[PDB]
This record gives structure tokens, sequence and C-alpha cells, in this order.
């Protein structure tokens, strides 16, 4: 039929991945066993038997979370090959996980990708996953895009990235990676989308109530966004939405591509008691800033184009009545060359629950995905903090002693620096 | 008596009148920013130009 394959990098990208998976296995009604008590074909494969395997592939520089699937009760549907596991990671440098370690496994995997896409006869993209402070994340993500890059070419390689947060920091070398990491993703990602870790704390204890959270309860959040969105494929509804279709209608430019995400309702269900929560109201709850799940306001800056995804209930009646009514607005800004501004999709199957859920068994939602100049606060942040430490060289001799060439420090730092005047040119108007 | 008139200014015990608690309680307004939060470095914080081609 018609295909995407998962890649998925470091720490944050494997265990977001079970998460992701769990869902659809149980959203198709497959047993963790691969056996069964349609769009299969889209995200598995059928082998000689009953038996289904995902299309996925899980890397890592350090065997800890990958075991952990390899004990798991999930073992026995991934095929073996699929789970990759280096020796030592990459200790949150990106020099060694780019240069030195990084080489060690590359040519091994992409192996292990360049088969899987021989099984998918009508492959359309591929999904990777980074966190950008750690150093396979962005270090071998980035050497793993740059290889992706020619040996494919003309197919879209869509991104789901972790953006460091504004001030919640687990690693203090943090602002080094994403920067390098920026140069390589730029030229070569057709189009990533950010979330950031302190907006998802935020959300789901204000609109989910949870007292204390763990990456379980944010790792789910982040799967049903994906699953709305491979929704357009797999079930049938009123307008679909294939993955092209994403590339050229967000990204007005080639280097502006990053939107942000958005979701509703998200709510604790007994508060939904309360509500029946109809598709003027999902709608506005889309563009409130506490909803963003990147913890950026668009109010300090303006709209390029969005694309809207409706599952459940929705009738196309009412989705142009709720739009008109967002363009009434005076909160929201578009800029002037952008007069449509929006891209729509509706689907019939409404969102799956999990056992231990988090979230409601609600009969309509909506995703959102928004290009938006408010995104250039947060490169503002990280420049800024990666000048504090340079001006000093405060970590440098680690990573040029791994490989790395003192040169590349600064050239990375001008290109992000002309994005942020490409940021502020596009935001001007005529 | 001008004396005592000049011994007696207008204030009539109208002193010491602001006190260390009240100057603790009374609002004090936002201080210019740190120069940290300034701290993009000069060379970069300069540069011209871009790279979207948006004129023709
Ligand atoms: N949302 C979410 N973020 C995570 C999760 N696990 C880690 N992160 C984020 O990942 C970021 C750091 O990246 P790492 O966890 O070090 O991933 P890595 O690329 O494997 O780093 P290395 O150990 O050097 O290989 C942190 O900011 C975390 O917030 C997770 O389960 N869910
Ligand atoms: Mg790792």
């Amino acid at each position: 039929m018609r295909e995407v394959i998962s890649i998925h990098v470091g720490q944050a990208g494997v265990q977001i991945g079970n998460g992701c998976w769990e869902l659809y296995c149980l959203e198709h009604g497959i047993q963790p066993d691969g056996q069964l008590p349609d769009a299969f074909n889209t995200f598995f494969s059928e082998t000689g038997a009953g038996k289904h395997v995902p299309r996925a592939v899980f890397v890592d520089l350090e065997p800890t979370v990958v075991d952990e699937v390899r004990t798991g009760t999930y073992r026995q549907l991934f095929h073996p090959e699929q789970l990759i596991s280096g020796k030592e990671d990459a200790a949150n440098n990106y020099a060694r996980g780019h240069y030195t370690v990084g080489k060690e496994i590359i040519d091994l995997t992409l192996d292990r990708i360049r088969k899987l896409a021989d099984q998918c006869t009508g492959l359309q993209g591929f999904l990777i996953f980074h966190s950008f402070g750690g150093g396979t994340g962005a270090g071998f993500g980035s050497l793993l895009l740059e290889r992706l890059s020619v040996d494919y070419g003309k197919k879209s390689k869509l991104e789901f990235t972790v953006y460091p947060s504004p001030q919640v920091s687990t690693a203090i070398v943090e602002p080094y990676n994403s920067i390098l990491a920026t140069h390589s993703m730029i030229d070569h990602s057709d189009c990533a989308f950010m979330v950031d870790n302190e907006a998802l704390y935020d959300l789901c204890r204000r609109a989910l109530d949870i007292e204390r959270p763990t990456y379980t309860n944010l790792n789910r959040l982040i799967g049903q966004v994906v699953s709305s969105l491979t929704a357009s494929l797999r079930f049938d509804g009123a307008l679909n939405v294939d993955f092209t279709e994403f590339q050229t209608n967000l990204v007005p430019y080639a280097r502006i591509h990053f939107p942000i995400c958005s979701y509703a309702p998200v709510i604790s269900a007994e508060k939904a008691y309360h509500e029946q929560l109809s598709v003027a109201e999902i709608t506005n709850s889309l563009f409130e800033p506490a909803n963003m799940m990147v913890k950026c306001d668009p109010r300090h800056g303006k709209y390029m184009a969005c694309t809207l995804l409706y599952r459940g209930d929705v009738v196309p009646k009412d989705v142009s009545a709720a739009v008109a009514t967002i363009k009434t607005k005076r909160t929201i800004q578009f800029v002037d060359w952008c007069p449509t501004g929006f891209k729509m999709g509706i689907n019939y199957q409404p969102p799956t629950v999990v056992p231990g859920g988090d979230l409601a068994k609600v009969q309509r939602a909506v995703c959102m995905l928004a290009n938006t100049t408010a995104i250039a606060e947060a490169w503002s942040r990280l420049d800024h903090k990666f000048d504090l430490m340079y001006a000093k060289r405060a970590f440098v001799h680690w990573y040029v002693g791994e490989g790395m060439e003192e040169a590349e420090f600064p050239e990375a730092r001008e290109d992000l620096a002309l994005l942020e005047k490409d940021y502020d040119e596009v935001a001007a108007e005529s | 008596k001008a004396k005592a008139k000049s011994a007696r200014r207008p204030t009539f015990k109208k002193a010491g009148r602001s006190t260390r608690a009240s100057r603790g309680h009374t609002v004090k307004p936002a201080p210019p920013p740190s120069e940290a939060e300034t701290f993009k470095m000069k060379r970069f914080k300069n540069i011209d130009h871009y790279k979207i081609v948006d004129y023709w």
C-alpha cells in the first residue's frame, strides 16, 4: 500500500517509540506477540504466518534502554535485527557521537533501514525522532540524515524533535550540541517538528490532572499527535492529507520550515463530564498560548500557514464556521502575504484510549501544526547561552579531542545568526 | 522667641516619618536588565544579511 518508516534515536527516541507502538498495536487490534485475538500494511509487514512485524528501527549507543524492550513483553513483536545498541554512549558529546563513536556503527544501521525499505513497496516518507541535548540524538542523528539525504533523495524525511527547554535543563553542555546539530538539520531535513519538555510538563499538570508526572505520561501525549498525523493514510476521511502535502503547505521557504504543535481537547475526563466539547470549543482551545507544546507565546510573533487535523464526529459544515470565527479574533495575527493561511483535514476514527490511560475517550478531537515567527524567541535564548560559554571557551577541549575541529564552532554559529535574520526579514511585510 | 520659633520648625514631629519596616513594605519598580542577559557576542551580533532569497 503506502508505507512510513520510523527511526528512533537515543533514550528519548527509543522510549518515546515504544509508547507510540503500544498505541498503534492497540489501535489496529494486534496483540503484543503479533497475533490477533485494514491499514496494517502502512505500519506493519506480514510474514508467512498470522504474525505481523513493525516497520521500525531502534538505535542507541548504549544497551540499557534497548535491552528493556528485549526483556519486556513486546520483545516478540520486534525483529531482533531492528534493535541496534552500541557499546558505550557518546557522553553528551556531539563530536564523540559524530566522528569517533558514530562512525563505528553508522554503516551497520544503514543496511538495516535500507533493507526495510525494500519491503515497503509504496514508501512515501520516514519518521525520525531526536532529543537535541543528547550526544547520540544530535551527533549520530546528524550523521544519519547526511547519509540518508544522498541515499534516498526525493523522499519526504519528517522529524519530530524535543527542543531544549527555556529554563529547565539537564545538560550543562546542552547549548553546544543543539547549534551544531541545527546546521546539519537545516539543509537536509524536509520538515521537522518542535516540542519541549517544559511546556509538556505544564500542560500535563494543568489540563490533565496529575500532581507528579513522569516521562511516561509525556511520551503518551506525543504519540497521540503522531497518531492523528498518520490517521489520514490509514482510515477513511472526508478530507485526506498525505505526507507530501504537509511539506508544501506549511513551509514558505527552505530554511523557515520549523513549525510548532498543538492539540485539543486535552482534559482530565472528570472535567469532561461538564462539557460537550463541540467543534467551536476545541478550535478555540487550540489557539490559546497555554496549549502550545512549545513554551513560546505566538503573541510576540505572527502566523504563517497552519494545518488543522480533525478526528471523529466532526462535520465539514461545522469546520468552516469555526475557522471563520478564529479569523475574526484580533488576538491572532497573520502575515499579509498569506491570506489563505489554512489547510484542513477530517477523519472519522476517534482517538484510541490505553489501559492505565491519562486522557479521555472523547468523541471528537483536533490537532494543529502551525508555523510562526514566535519560534525566533527560542533561537535567541539558545544563541545567547552559547555565546556565554564560547567567549571563554568553556567546553571546547572535550569536543576537539574527539575528532572535532574548532572552526566548526563559529561557522555553525554564523548560520544560526543568518537564520535569526532569516526570521526577522520574513516577519516584515510590504 | 525667634530662637524658639527656629527651634520648633513647622514639622512638629513629622520627622523620622519613614521607618525601616515601611521601607521594606514599599513597592520597588523593576531595575534595568543585567549585562548577563544582553550577551550575544559582538561579531555575530553585528551580522548584516541573510540566506533567504525573498527579494526578486
Ligand atoms: N519527552 C521525553 N523526553 C526525554 C525522554 N528521555 C529523555 N528525554 C530528553 O532528552 C534530552 C537529552 O537527550 P538524551 O536523553 O541524553 O538522549 P541521547 O541522545 O541518547 O544522549 P546520549 O546518552 O549521549 O546517547 C533531555 O532534555 C530529556 O528531557 C523521554 O522519555 N520523553
Ligand atoms: Mg544514547
